[PDB]
Parts: structure tokens; C-alpha cells; sequence
């Protein structure tokens, strides 16, 4: 009836053929006639709810229900741009006879993460280039390649000749200053992989320098940006609008991802249903198959999101789901003060 | 000094001006645009001879 | 590399822009699988070189 | 000439597997099993892990030392 | 050391050449379900008008290609056919089209139409606005007409 | 004292391009300054500079008399110069990207509810609107689900504030128009709008472009002056890529592929142009070949062919366009106007017209024909210049 | 190149640059935008009054 | 003079014998033009003889066979994926910006002291490459990127 | 000197008011915008940004009597810290759990 | 002659001016400043004459 | 006939195509020069039609 | 019944790259100089 | 009462030129008391109509009962006793045009009303006697309800 279309606009968001409808947010006070969408905070605690369906070191995942488009938009952007970090801005070199530029050499360390805690330190004040032992680290970069004194006589490969001869993130050390190395225990400031090739060296070439790490955001300069993929997307849900029998029931499971659409034998014969829609990435090849066409009905809910964060190793991604949502609060206090001292 | 035309294009007017093909107004246009803008409602029609 | 590659096979026309007579310009079959019909400097030079 | 540190597209740290990388092309592994031992899920460090060229080693060949 | 900016002048490998408009940050950037964020953003109205249908079947092979690990070849009067990538799309999980659903960045809303993206091979050329600006201000003059 | 000072904003400073074939190629603006390193202005002049933003450079001009800026913006205004003087149409318009998204925005459906209708509506509200009024206008259907059509947005750009003294009107016929709706249109391609509300049709390059006359900006621009018409494209220029962004618009390569249907009408076609070509040269080579008046025997046969070979590919071309589905990019463009046609679009999926070289077709460069791979002396088809596949399916060398 | 073409009908001239375009929606038709570069080059002589 | 292969009674000269043994360095290009398989045809002599582009197009009235049609276009037109989806100005226009495309140029660019060099810090070969790019070895100086 | 609050003309009307924040892209500005939408007294509510190169919003709200457009601000700001609140007990209390039950 | 006039291709199109099925269309592509194409429409059953762009 | 080695150890790249000269250290390429073939009769419409 | 064609055929172009094609014209004029 | 027309009509036909759009269709109606045709336009996503329904329709110049002509402004958000909460489907336009029948060259008495529902045209044609108070540019609101 009506009223069924009118749900499937307001929960749902089906994808046609050729378009996706009902993708704008509508559930507003004074849009639909027979609600009450005015809003209330019991309601929206109430049905409101976050799941972990899987989390490991640099990767999570989890369900929010009850939370809106603009709301999770806004995190995502924050957890990518918003959520400051540790990274190197400053570069003193000293006799680099390194192939590699200077320049793409800094940018390139400039790109590698730092495992310090972010929290920890402060933004660093304009000018003041020096920098303070509150508001920056020091990691100075030595790296002399020389031929290998004992080798075989032909030595075709470079790691026999030379020693040395590739620069890893691991050959820089941390050079405390004041108190930080009383603050933080031996290990904990260090690079994160411990395994990125920065470049790579022939015997009489050195590389000697040190890089100023300070604090700042991703949206300064990607390099701050502590997570490499942090996003959203719609709980898919497929239903089936008749009953799908026999070989094309197959066809279904081929159509959809393998592990959404299971088949089974109620009296012999095949018959498909929807195991589990989460795993699903909507390929739409289901409308490929004429006949299948309309049987099935593609939708997204619109009050489940499901994020996926995966970290560079700076910090577990929880933490930096908590950062967003403390600099989210710090935002908007910042905001009511600004609105007080104006009244 | 000397005239090369008495008047321009035998008219006068602005090619520039020009709101028809190649004529200055077109009445119907105008006439629609001043019913439109000014609508009494409170003012009876006319007939051809008023 | 591809510039110096293409400019090494390069063939000039004897009119060196004399007069645009647009015949010589244009494309013959006679070019084909000879000369590049795609390949051509983009200005005065389109057809002469 | 050199891998880059992160990719263009998301960021993902992606040179320090690169080393691996060529591990993989040192077995049996192939490209798509490599990439998919390698964690690439996104198809965005898979081109930049496969389209890349390493001209470092023949700009070292060149280099005064 | 240039980086890239506005008024930097790039090529397509198809005679589309493009200049840099503006330079939106990652956040307002539209993203897939995977969190795959695009680069570059193309105008698509410049296809019809001059018909760079190799263009989209280029792109539709080197994502089949970044797909499977492979390289497509697109060598004239042959190469790998629209089928081909088309199966390697529906095996892989993508859509046999190109066109993915995609949700945009600002509202945070999934757009109405369905998306084309894939990998293709950029080009930066030697024309850029760093080397092309020029002002003049009273400065010097010529000897025999005092003019700039 | 005479101080030298900086460019800073609002000084008038000129605008030119290095060819220069009408006046308004070189135009005066006015300054406003950016962190950027190129120069930024409104897309809406670019039919007069003849620009397409593909590195060409551009010229500016700075005055160093106080007269001079003040000629330069009296004469050389932007909003002065809105119409060549070589026709009275106007140049300065709507272009591609604007075209299709206020196109799509005026589509019969579009609907918006109240916060996205709002958005789209407060895109505009930056510079000299910022202390206007926004005059949400009533929403159309209200008792199901409050909506506002993409129409009744399109007219607020019009008239936005209240006290706004614009009362555009407007009746003319689109470029799809059947030719016996009359503002009842299936299509909906007549366009009606009575006091700067939209009352019905699709706006297109008809009505916002820079073709001929008609358009809504003259109109404005001739009944309420300058910067009534100049406000009105600025809030357009400002709105419709906002929505554009929002709503989505790309093109793949499902667009362009040709259907079942298609590829059998064209496989029919192709075949009896063909019979009918062979059957042409048959009665030419041998016996007497009717001879069309005002030509010889030959020129009758090239004729005759020519017509069979457009026949050919308007036929495809139909069948296309017939089975090819609504929301189609391409399309949608050609039918707003902004870019391309049914041309572009049948030679890219149905089938590619013949190659016509000064109105003739490929003349035989060798002996007695074009190329050694076809017979000499043969007239046929694809010996001749006919490309019987599209660019979807190749070409062949 | 002669005087009269190339020093009389046509000469350059100073306070004037050259620079590469690119589009620019949130900018009015009438207005247009300079870089700080050129503008802190291109100068205007203004006579001070009250 | 271009080369061809000789065809006589509606069948090529080269057969897949010939191609294995060529593959594995049985014979050269030199062998198939001293067997009278392969020879050159100037425009005057193919102006009278009769070429045909694929096997399937091979009529009675056939002199020699193409080699490959992708050799119709150059160097810089080898670089166009799928040139035959595109318009002929296009493919001009293409041809004319990767004459000015940046990238490597060689192993030896540093050791190099030009006037004005142009190098892309992280150049990536392209992933829809022609067979022209390999046997050009462009793959291994790329002048761009994938994005 | 961050957010600052505009009329809607020279009478200096309450109903219309344009707050201009600096400092500031699309998120908080959306995030402001839903979290207002759906308060009843408001008539008109909208975000825009003057410019890519400078990061400043305006925001115009207008109400629906004469509610000064200013207090619809504070009670969405209010609202939105609310949420957060939750939202971030929420997720340290699914941490939370997950964690535990993990082992 | 009529007969002879009318070795054309369009027929039964709509044109913008009187939107009928008769119709004469030249199609020509020598524009390289202008990269779409330019038709020319000849709609004549009634010797109405309609000559544009 | 030099191998990779030994342009390395030249300081030239084995993939340079070559082909040019070196003069006063800059390089100079030939342009293939096109020409009318000659000893050949041509028949030619002349300028005044004959 | 089709004819049959060579899969191989494309490999006739590299053998006829290695003594002639790209550079090696200017190369052998040279050298007959 | 601002009751200016009152009927209930039955769909003759759907889409007499196909399925031109999605959410919109050309609905044409006749009426079984008088002989009044319908042409309309309306979202059949939120209000879907079949051929074989009939359904009541009432122009009127206010939606509220009671005779107060206030609508100078419409808030969705009032809850109070009004026209709508006795119907379905109401849409809010704006009478436009005006046009007398064509057909009958002498002794015509039939009119045609044409308004603008955002675009969604209504023209409404019949006798004068049943368009009385019907007047070019008039702000009304159009109300359906589907019956048995
Ligand atoms: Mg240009
Ligand atoms: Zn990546
Ligand atoms: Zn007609």
C-alpha cells in the first residue's frame, strides 16, 4: 500500500537498475504527516546501539544502529583528517651523497609514522623553529655503505658486495632531550614497520641527517592522517520477493557473493535463501539474469552503518575512534564558548 | 564630413538592441510579460471598439 | 625517451610552408603502412612534417 | 625510480612490503597469490605494488661511487 | 622540485588534455565501499563530443588489470576484448560495467548515479603555470623604440 | 601624493585572450585577488574569450588612469556586454556542466524534502546574499510526504528575497518539443515561467545557453537590467553544481553499448544497403542505369549510394536512440544540449557515417582505387570510405 | 615589424601579465581572480585626497 | 618498401611450422625473405599487386598477406590504448603531448648536464600497455603515472 | 573572533540570522545542520561555504515566530554534545566488552 | 525535380521549427575549433523553406 | 657492440636510440629530407588551365 | 570451414626489429657513407 | 468553504505514450457526473493509482473548513482541523491559464483550466458553468481520495 511505499523510502534505500533511489536523509519534523519525527533524546538512546564484529591490530570493524548519515560522515572525516598525529616536518641534512634528491628524500621521510603518542604532545606555536622538548622529537639518520671486507669473488648479488646498502626505517635512532627519556620507556618511541626501504646506496655514498617531528593534522598535510582507510557503508539487507526454486536458484548464489545466498534441500529439490547480507558488495549482476530480475529487491538500511578503520600503526584504531569523537566534543565546546563570550 | 547615410539602417536602432529578428520588439512577447507583471483583478475587460 | 624516439623518424616536405596549398597537407593512401597517418605536429607544420 | 613510501589513493603503507614482494617473485607465487599473501585487499596498492618500476638499481649502476 | 597545483597542464594518453581546477582535500573526496578514494576527477562531458570511447576501454583494462594482476594489452585492430575484463569484473566482485555505488563524500549521502572509476595512466606534461606566469611592471625598454 | 598600491579588490582591470576576433574578447572585470597562481573567474564568460581551460594563456591589463577604469567599466562591463552586437544574441550564458545539472535539477522527477531543498537553496546565500531573505517557497505535495520540485528550486535562483521586484515571464518551445503539446507536451519541453516561477518544461541550451534569443537571462536582462541578470547567473552558476555533485552524473561503458535489438536492425540494414548497392552497380557496370537529372551516370551511382550509406546510418540511429534507456548520460546531454548530439551518439553506438572528403567520397589515390586491398575499379561500400562498425565495436585500419 | 605596423598600429606595453586560466564557479561574471604574485607586482598610482 | 607475406592458391607461404622454428632459432627474418616466403613491395609494386588485411578476408585474387595491422601507426601512436575507439584528432592531439610528456629519459639522467630536464619522481609503467611500448621498451621508461 | 553572527538586513531582525564560522569545513557545519533540522521551530536551515581557499561556513537558520535564531543554535550545539556523550560511552563500553569477552 | 531533390537520407524526423516528419539533413564535420559536429535541416513538404543551423 | 656494463661504465643509457650527432656538446639531428623523384615525366594542369 | 590463421604471426615484427625498423636507418646510410 | 470544484472521476488511461517517466504519470481521467476530462500529473512512488480506480477530487481555494482565507504562509508542522485530514493525496499549486475549447469553431461552451503543481500540469476541461470562480494566477490546493 502507501504506506509501505512510504516506509521503504524513509528506512530503506533501494538500488535500481540504472539509479539508486531514496538516498536523502527525510526523517524530519514536518515531512511525513503520520510521525512524529521530532526528535528525542530517549528514543535515539534507546535504539542506538554499537556492535564490534571483528578487531585486531590495525583493523576494525563495527555496526552503529540508530545514528545518521550526517553524523557518521562527520566522524569519518574527522578520524581522517581532524585526528592529530606525530610526523616529521623538518629536515637538517649534512653531506647527503645519496642518489635520491634531498628533497624527495625529506618527503619521503616525511610520509613514514611515528609510533609516539600523539596525546602526549602539543601543536607547536608559529616560529620557534628550535622547538621545545614538550612539542617535538629528534631522530637522527646515519648510514655509511662500504664495501664488505670478506665476500666471494664474484658477489653478483648487491647484499654480498656492500653492507649497508639499503637504508630501512630502523637504522634511525630516537635522540631523547630533557626528560624524554625518563617519560618514555626504551621501545616505545621507535618507527612503526621498522621495515620501509627509504632508499638505497653504493659503497662511498652516505646519509646523515636528523628529522624534527612535530604535531598536526591530516587535513594540514596528508602525512598526519593516522589512519589508511577509515569508512562507512550501508548494511546491505537482500530479500527476495517470491520464493527461488530449482537451477536458478543457483544462478542466484553466482550472481550474488558466495557467501550471502546459501542453498539447501527442503524436500530434495534446491531452494536459495540469504545467509548472511554483511559480506555482500553489491556487483549487481543479478540484473544480468532477464528472469531474475524481479524476484529479487537490492537495499541498503539507512540507520546501519558499517565501519571498517584500519590504522598505520600509530595507535590502536579504537583509541582513534575515541580522539575523533574527543575532538568532535572540543569542536563544539569550543563553539559554546565562542557563543557565550559573544552574549 | 560627408554623410554616408542620413540615418542608420533607415531606422535608427541599436543591432545590439535588437529583441527580435531583426526587428526592435515583439509585441506579443510584451504584451504577455505586461499582463503577467500587472494582473487587476479589480478592473473589468475590454471589447475590440473601447 | 618517446620524444627523442619519435623525432629521430622524422620526415620534413620540400614546401617548407611556401604556400598553403592544403593538397600536399592533406592525408593520401599512399602513406599507408609507410607513414603514421595519427602522427602529426598540431599547427603550421600539420602535413609538412 | 623508487617505490613510494605510501600509496596515492588511500595511504597505506606499502614500500616496506615491496622487499617482500619481490620474495614472492622469487618462489613459485605469482602475481595474484603474492598480492593476496601481501594483504592487498584494494586493488589501489595492488597497482601500485605491479605497475611500479624499480629504476633504482640502474641509477646506482651509474652512480660515482 | 614542483608539486602539483592549479593551472598545471596533464594529459590522458587519449589527447584529453586537462588542467588542474581546484584541489579538494581526501574528507571532501567521495569514497567506495572498500574506502577506496579516487584521485583525479574527470569531466565526463567531454566524451561525447569527441567519441574517446578507448578511453573508458582502457580503463575498464587496467581495472580488470589491477583486478587480477595482469596487463591488458591494447594494441590496435585487437588487444583483450570488453568480455574478457567483463568476467574478470563478475569473478572478481566488481561490476561488469565499472560503474560502482558510491556514497558522497560531503553530505555523506549515496549519489543517485552510480560512479565510473578506475585506474588509468595520467601523464603531467612540460606545460606548467610556474614557468607561464608573467607580470611586468615599468621595467626596462628597447634602445631604438623606448617600448617593453 | 601619488602612492603606488598594490591590485587589491574591487579595481577594475582588463581581460583578454591573444586572438582577438570580436569585441568581446577583451573584457574589463573587476579584481579580486587569491592565494592561488591562475586566473579564476566565471565559467559564463568563457563563449565570448573562445576558452576551454586546456593551457591556453590569457592576457590582463591594468589601467594607470582613473578615466580608463572608468570607460573600462561603464564600457567594457561584463554586465554591459551580455549580447554581440553582430546579431543581438547573447553570449555571456550557461554552459556544459550547467546545462545538464539544471536540466536534471527541472526534471518532472526530482523531488526534495525539506532539509535538502533548504541546502540547495542556502548553496547560493554567499557574497551580496548574504543579507537576503531566502523565501522558502510552499512545498507542492504536502499531505503524504512534504516535497519541493526541482522546478520550484530552479525559481527561486529568480526571484530569492521577497522585496526582489523580478517578475520574469516566459513562453517558448524546447528542443525536443513534439510540436502539437502546447504546454502539454509529453516530452515536457515547453517552457512556461509567469512571474520568475517555473511553471513548466525542461530548462536546456534552448533557454540557457548562448544559441539565439529566447533565452531567460535576455529576458531579464532586457526587462529588469543588468544586475537583476547578472545576480540571477551568479546564483545559478553557484546552485547547480552543487546539486550536480550531490545527485551524481557519470558515464561508462555500459552507456555506449549497443543492445539485441540494435545490433539485429543494423545487421538487417547493413545487408540490404548492400543488395541494393550491388544491385546499383549491376545495373550501372551492366545495361542502363536510371540517370539522375543534372549529372552524369557515375555521380548518379556515387549519389545513389551516399543516400543508401545515410539511410543506413540514420535508420541505426533511430533504432538507438528508441532502445536506449532513460538516465543515460550521453543521452541526457544531448537532449539539454550542453554537449554532443544524436549524431555523436549514433556514430559512437550504432553505426559510424561516410568518411566525406570535400564532400565526396575517399577518392583512389592508387590506380583506379583507394587502397590495394580492394578490387580495382570497385565501387563498393566499404571500398570506398563506409565504416560499417562503431567506435564500441573498432574500426578496422 | 616596420614603425608603422609594429610601433604604431600595435605596441607593447607595461603593467599587463600573462598567466594560465582555470575555472572558477564561486566567482561573479563581472568579477575575476589575481594571484597575490602578480598583484603584488602590477601596481596602481592613486592620489591621496580627504 | 614495406615487407609481406607471399601468398599463391588462396594460402600464406608462412605457416605455423615456420613461426615455431623461427620462435626457437631455427631461422631468421633473412631465411624467410632467401625462401621466397617474405619479400618487400614497393607503393609503385603494390599499386598492381593485391594485399589483404586478415586470413579471413583472403580471396582468390590475392598477391601477398598483411603482417600486422597495428603496424599502420608509428612510435607515439603505439602509445594510445585501443586507438581504433577514438576519434582521429584525438589521437593527433595524443601523439602531439607525449612528444612533450615528462619522465625518465635514461639510466644516465643524473650523470646527464642538459639545458632543461624534466623527471617524474615516481614514474609507474602503464597498466594497458601495447605491444609497440614493449618492443620500444617503454615499460622500462615510463613518463607517467597510474591514478 | 571565530564565529560571528550576521542579520538578515538593516532591520536588524532576530527571525533571520547568518552565524559565519571560521576555521571550520563541511563536517561540524553538516553535523550542526542535521542535529537543527529536526527542531520544530525552525523554518530554514542552511550551510554553504564562500570559497575552497578560505575555510570559513556560513549558516543560516530562520525560525518560525520570533525565536531569536540564536537559542535553536545553542540547543543544537547542546544536543550534538549530548550525542557525542553517547555515542562515545557507547563504543568504550562495546570496547569494553569485546575485549573482555575475547579472552 | 522533386523526385531527384529529395536523395537524401532523413526522413520522418522532427525538426525544431515545425516539427513535422518530412525533412533534408546535411551533416558536416570540418570544425576543429568547434569539436561537435554541425547539422543543417531542410524542412520542406508544404515549400515552407526552413534553412538554420 | 657494447654491452649494458659497458655503457654503464660509459656513462650512456643501452636504451638510447642514438642516431644523432654531438657538436659542440649539444645533439643535432637529420631530418629525413622528402623529395620529387626525378627523371620522371609529369603531366600537370598549368596555372592557366593548359 | 575457415582458414586457418597463425597465432604467431605478430612475432615476424621483433625479428625484423633487430636488424632494421626505428634507428637502424640512419644508422646503415651512415655507415654506407 | 472555499470549495471550487468537486467531483470523482475514473482513469481511462495510464500512459497513453508510455512509461515517460518514473515517479510521474500522465493520469487521464473522466468524470462520471459531469463531463469534465482530467489530464494529471502526480507521484505515483508515494500515491500509486490503477486503471480500473476511481477516485473524489476537490479543488479548493483554502484547506481549511471553516471559511478563514488565511494561506498566506503553510506550516507542514500545525496540527489543527483541516481539509487534508479528510483526504489522501493533497497538492498545493497555482492556476495559470485559461483556455476555451478549439474544436467548436461557433457555439463553444467548453473551458479548460490549466495549473501548475510544480511543474505537474493539471488540465482540467469542461463546461464553464462547473469552472465558475476559477481565475488565472490563483493559489489552490488540489485534494484525492481513492474509493471503493
Ligand atoms: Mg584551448
Ligand atoms: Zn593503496
Ligand atoms: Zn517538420
Amino acid at each position: 500500500a502507501a504506506s509501505q511505499a512510504v516506509e521503504e523510502m524513509r528506512s530503506r534505500v533501494v538500488l535500481g537498475e540504472f539509479g539508486v533511489r531514496n538516498v536523502h536523509t527525510t526523517d524530519f519534523p514536518g515531512n511525513y504527516s503520520g510521525y512524529d519525527d521530532a526528535w528525542d533524546q530517549d528514543r535515539f538512546e534507546k535504539n542506538f546501539r554499537v556492535d564490534v564484529v571483528h578487531m585486531d591490530e590495525n583493523s576494525l570493524e563495527f555496526d552503529m544502529v540508530g545514528i545518521d548519515a550526517a553524523i557518521a560522515n562527520a566522524f569519518r572525516r574527522i578520524l581522517l583528517a581532524e585526528v592529530p598525529t606525530m610526523a616529521v616536518e623538518k629536515v637538517l641534512v649534512y653531506n647527503n651523497t645519496s642518489i635520491v634528491q634531498d628533497e624527495i628524500l625529506a618527503h619521503r621521510l616525511g610520509l613514514i609514522p611515528i609510533h609516539a603518542d600523539p596525546r602526549l604532545f602539543e601543536y607547536r606555536n608559529q616560529g620557534d623553529e628550535e622547538g621545545t622538548e614538550i612539542d617535538t622529537l629528534q631522530f637522527r639518520l646515519q648510514v655509511r655503505c662500504t664495501r664488505n671486507p670478506h665476500a666471494a669473488k664474484d658477489s653478483s648479488d648487491p647484499n654480498e658486495l656492500y653492507v649497508n646498502h639499503k637504508v630501512y626505517t630502523r637504522h634511525m635512532t630516537w635522540i631523547p632531550l630533557g626528560n624524554q627519556a625518563d617519560l618514555f620507556p626504551e621501545g616505545t618511541i621507535r618507527p612503526v614497520h621498522d621495515d620501509i626501504l627509504i632508499a638505497q646506496l653504493r659503497p662511498g655514498q652516505e646519509i646523515d641527517l636528523l628529522m624534527h617531528c612535530v604535531k598536526g593534522i591530516g587535513k594540514d598535510h596528508a602525512k598526519f592522517s593516522p589512519v589508511a582507510t577509515a569508512s562507512y557503508r550501508l548494511l546491505p539487507d537482500i530479500t527476495l520477493l517470491e520464493p527461488v526454486e530449482g537451477e536458478a536458484a543457483e544462478e542466484l548464489s553466482r550472481c550474488f557473493s558466495p557467501g550471502v545466498i546459501e542453498v539447501q534441500e527442503v524436500q530434495g529439490k534446491k531452494v536459495a535463501r540469504v545467509a548472511n547480507p554483511r559480506l555482500d558488495t553489491f556487483s549487481r549482476e543479478i540484473f544480468r539474469n532477464e528472469k531474475l530480475k524481479k524476484v529479487v529487491r537490492l537495499a541498503r538500511v539507512r540507520d546501519h552503518y558499517i565501519f571498517s578503520v584500519e590504522s598505520t600503526g600509530v595507535l590502536p584504531p579504537d583509541v582513534l575512534v575515541s580522539e575523533a569523537i574527543k575532538v568532535l566534543m572540543g569542536k563544539c565546546r569550543r563553539f559554546l564558548d565562542e557563543l557565550d563570550a559573544v552574549q | 564630413g560627408d554623410i554616408i547615410q542620413f540615418i542608420y539602417g533607415g531606422d535608427g536602432l541599436d543591432p545590439a538592441a535588437m529583441e527580435g529578428k531583426d526587428e526592435p520588439l515583439e509585441f506579443k512577447r510584451v504584451l504577455d510579460n505586461i499582463k503577467a507583471v500587472f494582473p487587476c483583478p479589480s478592473e473589468p475587460a475590454l471589447s475590440k471598439n473601447e | 625517451y618517446i620524444s627523442a624516439l619519435g623525432m629521430m623518424t622524422r620526415i620534413s616536405s620540400q614546401f617548407e610552408k611556401t604556400r598553403k596549398v592544403s593538397g600536399p597537407r592533406s592525408l593520401q593512401p599512399s602513406q599507408w603502412g609507410m607513414l603514421c597517418p595519427s602522427d602529426t605536429p598540431e599547427g603550421e607544420a600539420c602535413g609538412l612534417v | 625510480m623508487i617505490i613510494p613510501v605510501r600509496c596515492f589513493t588511500c595511504g597505506k603503507i606499502v614500500g616496506n612490503k615491496w622487499e617482500a614482494y619481490l620474495g614472492l617473485l622469487q618462489a613459485e607465487y605469482t602475481e595474484g597469490d603474492a598480492l593476496d599473501a601481501l594483504g592487498l585487499k584494494r586493488y589501489c596498492c595492488r597497482r601500485m605494488l605491479l605497475a611500479h618500476v624499480d629504476l633504482i638499481e640502474k641509477l646506482l649502476n651509474y652512480a660515482p661511487l | 622540485t614542483r608539486r602539483p597545483e592549479i593551472g598545471d597542464k596533464f594529459s590522458s594518453r587519449h589527447g584529453q588534455k586537462g588542467v588542474c581546477g581546484l584541489i579538494v582535500p581526501q574528507e571532501d573526496m567521495p569514497f567506495c565501499d572498500s574506502g577506496i578514494c579516487p584521485d583525479i576527477i574527470m569531466n565526463p562531458h567531454g566524451f561525447p563530443s569527441r567519441m574517446t570511447v578507448g578511453k573508458l576501454i582502457e580503463l575498464l583494462a587496467g581495472k580488470a588489470g589491477v583486478l587480477d594482476g595482469r596487463f591488458h594489452y591494447g594494441t590496435a585492430f585487437g588487444g583483450s576484448k570488453v568480455k574478457d575484463v567483463c568476467e574478470d569484473l563478475v569473478r572478481h566482485g566488481y561490476n561488469y560495467l565499472g560503474k560502482d555505488y558510491v556514497t558522497s563524500g560531503i553530505t555523506g549521502e549515496p549519489l543517485e548515479a552510480y560512479i565510473y572509476f578506475g585506474p588509468v595512466y595520467y601523464q603531467k606534461l612540460k606545460h606548467m603555470v610556474l614557468d607561464k606566469m608573467h607580470a611586468r611592471a615599468r621595467g626596462p625598454r628597447a634602445v631604438l623604440t623606448r617600448q617593453p | 601624493d601619488i602612492v603606488e598600491r598594490h591590485l587589491i579588490d574591487g579595481d577594475v582591470v582588463l581581460f583578454n585572450r591573444q586572438p582577438s576576433l570580436h569585441k568581446l574578447s577583451i573584457m574589463a572585470h573587476l579584481a579580486r585577488v587569491k592565494p592561488h597562481r591562475t586566473f579564476r573567474f566565471n565559467e559564463c564568460v568563457c563563449t565570448p574569450y573562445n576558452a576551454d581551460f586546456d593551457g591556453d594563456e590569457m592576457n590582463l591589463h591594468l589601467p594607470q588612469t582613473e578615466e580608463a577604469k572608468a570607460e573600462a567599466l561603464v564600457l567594457m562591463g561584463t554586465k554591459a556586454n551580455l549580447v554581440t552586437p553582430r546579431n543581438g544574441e547573447p553570449l555571456i550564458a550557461a554552459i556544459q556542466d550547467f546545462l545538464t545539472g539544471a536540466y536534471l535539477l527541472t526534471l518532472k522527477d526530482t523531488f526534495f524534502d525539506r532539509a535538502k531543498a533548504c541546502q540547495i537553496i542556502a548553496s547560493i546565500l554567499v557574497g551580496k546574499d548574504e543579507k537576503i531573505k531566502v523565501r522558502l517557497p510552499p512545498p507542492t505535495i504536502l499531505k503524504p510526504v512534504t516535497l519541493w520540485t526541482g522546478k520550484q528550486i530552479f525559481s527561486v535562483i529568480l526571484r530569492p528575497s521577497d522585496d526582489n521586484p523580478v517578475r520574469a515571464n516566459l513562453r517558448t518551445k524546447g528542443k525536443q518539443y513534439c510540436g502539437k503539446g502546447e504546454d502539454l507536451c509529453a516530452n515536457d519541453s515547453y517552457v512556461t515561467i509567469q512571474n520568475s516561477e517555473l511553471m513548466s518544461g525542461s530548462m536546456d541550451k534552448g533557454t540557457l545557453g548562448s544559441g539565439s534569443k529566447n533565452n531567460i537571462f535576455y529576458i531579464l536582462l532586457r526587462d529588469w537590467g543588468q544586475n537583476e541578470a547578472a545576480d540571477a547567473m551568479s546564483r545559478l552558476a553557484r546552485l547547480a553544481p552543487v546539486y550536480l555533485s550531490n545527485r551524481g552524473f557519470s558515464i561508462g561503458i555500459g552507456d555506449v553499448t549497443p543492445g539485441q535489438g540494435l545490433l539485429k536492425a543494423k545487421y538487417e540494414l547493413l545487408n540490404a544497403g548492400y543488395k541494393k548497392c550491388d544491385e546499383y552497380i549491376e545495373a550501372l557496370n551492366t545495361g542502363k542505369l536510371q540517370q539522375q537529372p543534372g549529372c552524369t551516370a557515375e555521380e548518379t551511382l556515387e549519389a545513389l549510394i551516399l543516400k543508401e550509406l545515410s539511410v543506413i546510418r540514420d535508420h541505426a540511429g533511430s533504432a538507438c536512440l528508441r532502445e536506449l534507456d532513460k538516465s543515460n548520460s550521453p543521452l541526457t546531454m544531448a537532449l539539454c544540449g550542453s554537449k554532443g548530439s544524436f549524431i555523436n551518439i549514433s556514430q559512437m553506438i550504432a553505426c559510424v557515417g561516410q568518411q566525406a572528403i570535400s564532400g565526396s567520397r575517399v577518392p583512389d589515390g592508387f590506380e583506379n582505387r583507394s587502397l590495394p586491398h580492394f578490387e580495382k575499379h570497385s565501387k563498393l561500400p566499404a571500398a570506398k570510405g563506409f565504416v560499417a562498425n562503431s567506435f564500441y565495436s573498432g574500426l578496422t585500419p | 615589424q616596420g614603425r608603422f605596423r609594429g610601433n604604431l598600429s600595435g605596441k607593447r606595453v607595461d603593467f599587463s601579465g600573462r598567466t594560465v586560466i582555470s575555472p572558477d564557479p564561486n566567482l561573479r561574471i563581472d568579477e575575476v581572480a589575481v594571484p597575490v604574485h602578480v598583484a603584488k607586482i602590477l601596481t596602481f598610482p592613486e592620489k591621496v585626497n580627504k | 618498401c614495406r615487407p609481406y607475406i607471399i601468398v599463391k592458391k588462396q594460402k600464406p607461404a608462412v605457416t605455423n611450422k615456420h613461426m615455431e622454428e623461427l620462435a626457437q632459432g631455427y631461422r631468421n627474418f633473412e631465411d624467410f625473405l632467401h625462401e621466397s616466403l617474405v619479400e618487400y613491395l614497393d607503393v609503385n609494386e603494390e599499386n598492381d599487386c593485391n594485399i589483404a588485411l586478415y586470413e579471413h578476408t583472403i580471396n582468390k585474387d590475392t598477391t601477398h598477406l598483411e603482417i600486422e595491422p597495428f603496424t599502420l601507426l608509428g612510435v607515439c601512436a603505439g602509445l594510445i590504448p585501443y586507438p581504433h575507439h577514438n576519434q582521429s584528432p584525438r589521437n593527433t592531439y595524443q601523439c602531439a603531448m607525449g612528444k612533450q610528456a615528462m619522465g625518465t629519459i635514461g639510466y644516465n639522467q643524473r650523470n646527464r648536464i642538459d639545458t632543461l630536464m624534466y623527471l617524474l619522481a615516481y614514474p609507474q609503467k602503464p597498466m594497458v600497455k601495447t605491444k609497440t611500448i614493449e618492443l620500444i621498451e617503454f615499460e622500462k621508461l615510463p613518463a607517467g603515472q597510474n591514478a | 573572533k571565530t564565529a560571528l553572527e550576521m542579520v538578515q538586513a538593516a532591520g536588524t531582525d532576530r527571525h533571520c540570522v547568518t552565524f559565519v564560522l571560521h576555521e571550520e569545513d563541511h563536517t561540524l557545519g553538516n553535523s550542526l545542520r542535521y542535529m537543527i533540522m529536526k527542531n520544530p521551530e525552525v523554518e530554514f536551515c542552511g550551510y554553504t561555504t564562500t570559497h575552497p581557499s578560505e575555510s570559513k561556513i556560513n549558516l543560516r537558520i530562520q525560525t518560525r515566530g520570533t525565536l531569536p535564531a540564536v537559542e535553536p543554535f545553542q540547543r543544537g550545539l547542546n544536543e550534538l554534545m549530548n550525542v557525542c556523550q553517547h555515542v562515545l560511552d557507547k563504543f568504550e563500553a562495546s570496547i569494553k566488552d569485546y575485549k573482555d569477552q575475547k579472552a | 525535380g522533386a523526385a531527384a531533390w529529395e536523395n537524401v537520407d532523413s526522413t520522418a524526423e522532427s525538426c525544431p521549427k515545425c516539427e513535422h516528419p518530412r525533412a533534408y539533413f546535411m551533416q558536416l564535420q570540418t570544425r576543429s575549433a568547434d569539436e561537435p559536429m554541425t547539422t543543417f535541416y531542410k524542412c520542406c513538404n508544404a515549400q515552407c523553406g526552413h534553412r538554420w543551423r | 657492440g657494447k654491452t649494458p656494463a659497458e655503457f654503464a661504465k660509459l656513462n650512456e643509457c643501452p636504451l638510447d636510440p642514438g642516431g644523432y650527432f654531438i657538436v659542440k656538446g649539444v645533439e643535432k639531428v637529420i631530418l629525413i629530407q622528402e623529395q620529387l623523384s626525378k627523371n620522371r615525366i609529369i603531366v600537370e594542369a598549368d596555372r592557366k588551365g593548359a | 570451414a575457415p582458414i586457418p590463421t597463425v597465432e604467431e604471426k605478430w612475432r615476424l615484427l621483433p625479428a625484423f626489429l633487430k636488424v632494421k625498423g626505428l634507428v637502424k636507418q640512419h644508422i646503415d646510410s651512415f655507415n654506407y657513407f | 468553504a472555499g470549495i471550487l470544484f468537486e467531483d470523482i472521476f475514473d482513469v481511462k488511461d495510464i500512459d497513453p505514450e508510455g512509461k515517460k517517466f518514473d515517479r510521474v504519470s500522465r493520469l487521464h481521467c473522466e468524470s462520471e457526473s459531469f463531463k469534465m476530462d482530467l489530464i494529471l500529473d502526480v507521484n505515483i512512488q508515494i500515491y500509486p493509482v490503477d486503471l480500473g480506480d476511481k477516485f473524489r477530487l476537490v479543488i479548493a481555494s483554502t484547506l481549511y473548513e471553516d471559511g478563514t482565507l488565511d494561506d498566506g504562509e503553510y506550516n507542514p508542522t500545525d496540527d489543527r482541523p483541516s481539509r487534508a485530514d479528510q483526504f489522501e493525496y493533497v497538492m498545493y499549486g497555482k492556476v495559470y491559464r485559461i483556455e476555451g475549447d478549439e474544436t467548436s469553431t461557433e457555439a463553444a461552451t467548453r473551458l479548460s483550466a490549466y495549473v501548475s503543481y510544480g511543474g505537474l500540469l493539471m488540465r482540467l476541461q469542461g463546461d464553464a458553468n462547473n469552472l465558475h470562480g476559477f481565475e488565472v494566477d490563483s493559489r489552490v490546493y488540489l485534494l484525492m481520495k481513492k474509493l471503493a
